[PDB]
């Protein structure tokens, strides 16, 4: 089971969904995002601190092999509710 | 809202589906969502046109 739906991240510029890190929760078990998947890398403490509001600069990136390889963007990011 | 990472692959559960919708634009991915009797949603390719022919099943009930 990987084929299912999976919460993102929204943003306030206006562009893509992106995945919390590379991996997903389906069924129960953990799938890996594709290559080439955008995601956001995020600190410990702003993983803890991630809110419905935008409060947190988070780092964009594409998932290379399960991990998120920032691009050098930033753009703020907070939880669908 | 949720966006889907891949497409399920193999055949759609048409008697046991409930419902269907399309997820959002923002999404990287165009994906049509089924959902199960027992709750199970399904990423699906819509340009795939078995997956129209269950979203045409679906609606004519």
């Amino acid at each position: 089971r990987s084929a299912c739906p999976a919460r993102h991240l929204n943003n306030t510029n206006g562009t893509v969904l992106k995945l919390l890190g590379c991996h997903y929760f389906c069924n129960g078990t953990l799938s890996t995002a594709p290559d080439g998947y955008p995601c956001y890398n995020l600190t410990a403490q702003q993983v803890r601190t991630l809110t419905t509001y935008p409060n947190t600069s988070c780092a964009v990136g594409v998932c290379m092999k399960g991990t998120c390889v920032k691009n050098g963007t930033m753009e703020q990011c907070f939880k669908t509710p | 809202r949720e966006c889907c990472l891949e497409y399920f692959k193999g055949a759609i559960p048409l008697r046991k589906l409930k419902t269907w919708y399309q997820t959002s634009e923002d999404c990287s991915r165009d994906a049509i969502v089924f959902v199960t009797v027992q709750g199970r949603a399904i990423c699906s390719d819509p340009n795939n046109k078995r997956v129209k022919n269950a979203v045409k099943y679906l609606q004519s009930l």
